[PDB]
RNA sequence: AUUCCUUGUCGGGUAAGUUCCGACCUGCACGAAUGGCGUAAUGAUGGCCACGCUGUCUCCACCCGAGACUCAGUGAAAUUGAAAUCGCUGUGAAGAUGCAGUGUACCCGCGGCUAGACGGAAAGACCCCGUGAACCUUUACUACAGCUUGGCACUGAACAUUGACCCUGUGUUGAUGUUCUAACGUUGACCCCUUAUCGGGGUUGCGGACAGUGCCUGGUGGGUAGUUUGACUGGGGCGGUCUCCUCCCAAAGCGUAACGGAGGAGCACGAAGGUGGGCUAAUCACGGUUCGUGAGGUUAGUGCAAUGGCAUAAGCCCGCUUGACUGCGAGAAUGACAAUUCGAGCAGGUGCGAAAGCAGGUCAUAGUGAUCCGGUGGUUCUGAAUGGAAGGGCCAUCGC
RNA sequence: AUUAAAAACACAGCACUGUGCAAAAUCGUAAGAUGACGUAUACGGUGUGACGCCUGCCCGGUGCCGGAAGGUUAAUUGAU
RNA sequence: UAACGGGGCUAAGUAGUAAACCGAAGCUGCGGCAAUACUAGUAUUGGGUAGGGGAGCGUUCUGUAAGCGGUUGAAGGUGU
RNA sequence: AACCGACUAAUGUUGAAAAAUUAGCGGAUGACUUGUGGCUAGGGGUGAAAGGCCAAUCAAACCUGGAGAUAGCUGGUUCUCCCCGAAAGCUAUUUAGGUAGCGCCUCGGACGAAUACUACUGGGGGUAGAGCACUGUUAAGGCUAGGCAACCCUUUGCAAACUCCGAAUACCAGUAAGUACUAUCCGGGAGACACACGGCGGGUGCUAACGUCCGUCGUGGAGAGGGAAACAACCCAGAC
RNA sequence: AAUGGGUCAGCGACUUAUAUUCAGUGGCAAGGUUAACCAUCUAGGGGAGCCGUAGGGAAACCGAGUCUUAACUGGGCGUU
RNA sequence: CAUAGCAACAGGAGGCGAACCGGGGGAACUGAAACAUCUAAGUACCCCGAGGAAAAGAAAUCAACCGAGAUUCCGAAAGU
């Protein structure tokens, strides 16, 4: 059959000419204690790691 | 994606966006691609027709990519300042 | 039956990370270190954990100075 | 265990920018509602920020 | 010590099923 | 038929009795219908004793038959990598026909025996493991049947009492009780279909808006069903442990295991943070109803372990404060990754300081929890005809 | 049935308990059945187990039975 | 026997001195093959499990092939 | 006695027999036994109750179908040559005999000395050793507060969690020669994540174990040849 | 002295479809390619579509830039 | 009275068949590396009813301010 993307892995992982495109984690509850320098270096998007690339390829087939 | 248990990073990690629906009908055309079109009328019907969008495209973007050789007026359709200058400076026009 | 131990920290990678004589860039961590094992000199900076890092480009430099003999790092201009 | 006892409180922007520090206090030490000058950084100004629940 | 093993099932051939 | 210690102790029986019988009572851990204690008779019932009896035995002997053995005919079997298939000592995946050394040994049957071939047989039933199975249990989880509760329907009428509401006593509804009959019930009687203890119809009696059933609903619910019931582990269980910090093990960079040796954390603090100014311990000696002087030199202190630090104190006191700032961040540290750490400098706005300056919490290293789902505020990015809105997003934050 | 014949099961007797007859109970979605062409001296369940002497104390727990005052509480209703 | 591998040894033991020799798939010699570099020759290289990579053999079937071989003997079988 | 049964023993156990025979044994007018025909059916029946029996089968019959259930387990996996060649680790895991990333292998591409070895130079050490200055611990004597003896003094030892000291090595970096297709980066493909012994440094254990757990190096694994009688893991040495 | 094989002969285990990706090879090349279907049917039609030709951003949107922020000395990703 | 009932007569039907079709009922293993939501799957299976096909079908449909014009089947959009 076609390949089905796990839409887990879409939700989480967008392409970019840059690479995959994820969302850092630890920025949804619990922050009153962690800092502002932390909290802040956090919000900006990240590209994946080498070593998690392969996967996530693995699991959106078509992106 | 399997990771032997431990919570993978499909799930480690936060879902983050949502989609526009308008994406889901928006096409950006290069400069260079308006070449194809036959006529001057660079129009969403035109750019269908010449097949650089397809039928369900309801907003075109036309951006500075490669040149324009031949004097068009672009209807309808959304253009870059890049784009605009190079339409208006081989005789074209930008219609609203 | 049992031990009452079994316990231990993760080991926290400490110590000198450039030692006498490197070329460093501006902010290159040189010694990491819990309170002041090594002391900043010129061109070296302090963190809050007492993190020695370079303020300036230059080459790593150990000294004993002052009168309780202490150690300082210092980049030297070069 | 837990022993933690100090309750988190959020401390808004005297201005109406709804700007809102979180922190937590010991309620015994301080019964009554914190007050502390805190940058706002919407209105880009130093403003009194005050206690508020959550 | 000796722990009394079961080396051998309950019922003995020439019945062992 | 219960007693662990235990062959309890005493008595009987025997030459000698862990059994038996009687009895004692410190009943580990009898006990009154899961009956207690008796009890004639009964038992292919359990224990023990005696007489008789004996090849059970001392300790076998002989004999009669059926096999075994031989001839003639028929003709299996499990097993089987291949075999030119010895002993011993040693070696060796650790119990050797097969290796080493050595000793012994002409080739081949037949009758016998079973010490070895870890002989044959059955992919060990023991034990462990598998995120296997089954069936069983229950105050494991989640359901369901059944049972049961109320609402509504099938389901109606009069009054009487009463509640609410309505107006000006009056209606409109709601209960509650009585009465009633017309729904409904009848597994009462009689008639007919009809030669029928079914059924239906008719008549009548007794009930009667009850019962009963449907839908909804609470309860109950091992009756039934689907499942879950962690890992490490000097087998497994039991116990202990599981994350984080400090030291040691750790072999003078980093890192480094054990159910190795030792301790701590799961916070605190609006000052115990920022900064300016100031200050400098412990313990003794000696004199005084804490005080003074000297010695001493940090042996003190550090909100909380240990370690590394700390006098320019990071320790101690005070004034003023909110930098326990917001956006960022050259450049590094450190990780499989997630994440974690340090950071000059830039912009904005700020506090302390005369000023150079210092300040993005705290001497540092523990004080913690991914994602999903959802909550609150902001933004107004999206948002399916359009405009809104809901709902998404983004930002802040909360809920393990 | 084919390694256990027994001290196990049953048993007469005993006791508790349910059951008023369209009985309880059971089989069945239901109709219909058994119960029973029986009717509390009957029928079902549970335990005990000829017979003799007897069968103590405890109702906190958990059942079961009864009580309803109050508290809590579903569908429903729909005030604000 | 069974604690030199045995025979056996008073040196065939132990320590030492001198000069020999034996001894491997090590090195060398001679012949050959291969991989990879270089410029056919050089140089290096060629133990190997899991595994990666490279190059082939043979089989059946289709085309080539109404061609080619075959009762003057195909396939198969069995020798050389 | 028949008949029904099945208490003991022996035989038999590739039987005469998938439960019997022989000698004995129990019931034998009863809750008896037997023939024929009926009925009850699988979470169902039936059970004087053994989880017994329901066609030599039963803690859920048998047949067919779903169905090639699923099987992180075991077995097995078929021609030839050439080149290279591991791992038995870390991290995580309802994970521990699985798996994932990383480490290690291979193939392609990029890149080219950035790499390795050595000399020299610059570093930080707190280990071995040693020492007793600290913290502990220890002996003798002195001196003496105190009530015999602190505290000090002299002498004398001990330390993984003591240090006034302090190597060799190792590591980091630089400079430089020579040797080497090294290092690095990006892709395709893996395998492995049970390790063993030996040396050295240790923990644990008895400085027991062919013990156990680490560090590091070697060999085995995946390695033939010679030696060590025989002998994976020792010595020598790498088989076109 | 762990497993399996008494022997022989025969048969007996990485497939097929579809999709994604990487590599080799060929065609064409800033283009490449058609699907169903039609068809006088391996031709030829058929341009729906897909991939490439632009990226950044959650997104609107902007676009050789964009995102972040009040704004970056900046910084992320991209440009070539 | 009538109706029920009863009889006569006429016309139908019944059973079989591999699949396809519409409808009524409807699992579980399995996957989720456990498992309950979920999956497997409206599958297997059982039943009923067809027909040469069946079903569906002629907008109280879409669309998006432009428009389209029943149903069925096939290619894309899109693993969006």
């Amino acid at each position: 059959p076609k390949m089905k993307t796990n839409k887990g892995a879409a939700k989480r992982f967008k392409k970019t000419a840059g690479g995959i495109k994820y969302k850092h984690a630890t920025k949804r509850h619990i922050l009153t204690k962690r800092t502002t320098k932390n909290k802040r270096q956090l919000r900006p998007n990240a590209i994946l790691p080498k070593c998690e690339v392969a996967a996530v390829i693995r699991m959106l087939p078509y992106a | 994606g399997f990771e032997g248990g431990q919570m993978p990073l499909k799930q480690r990690l936060p879902k983050f966006g949502f989609t526009s629906r308008k994406s889901l009908v928006s096409a950006e055309v290069r400069l260079a691609e308006l070449a194809k079109v036959s006529g001057d009328v660079v129009d969403l019907n035109s750019l269908k027709a010449a097949n650089i969008i397809t039928k369900n495209i309801e907003f075109v973007k036309v951006v500075l990519s490669g040149e324009i050789n031949k004097a068009v007026t672009v209807k309808g359709l959304r253009v870059t300042k890049g784009a605009k200058a190079a339409i208006e400076a081989a005789g074209g026009k930008i219609e609203e | 039956g049992s031990t009452r131990n079994g316990r231990d920290s993760e080991s926290k990678r400490l110590g000198v990370k450039r030692f006498g004589g490197e070329s460093v860039l501006a902010g290159n961590i040189i010694v990491r270190q819990r309170g002041t094992k090594f002391h900043a000199g010129n061109n070296v900076g302090i963190g809050k954990d007492h993190t020695l890092f370079a303020l300036t480009e230059g080459k790593v430099k150990f000294e004993v100075k002052g009168p309780k003999n202490r150690k300082f790092v210092s980049i030297e201009a070069e | 265990a837990k022993k933690g006892v100090r309750e988190k409180i959020r401390l808004v922007s005297s201005a109406g920018t709804g700007h809102f520090y979180t922190t937590d206090k010991n309620k015994r030490n301080m019964p009554g509602k914190f007050e502390i000058k805190k940058f706002d950084p919407v209105v880009r100004q130093h403003v009194m920020y005050k206690e508020a629940k959550i | 010590r000796f722990r009394p093993p079961i080396r051998r099932p309950p019922i003995r051939p020439p019945f062992y099923p």
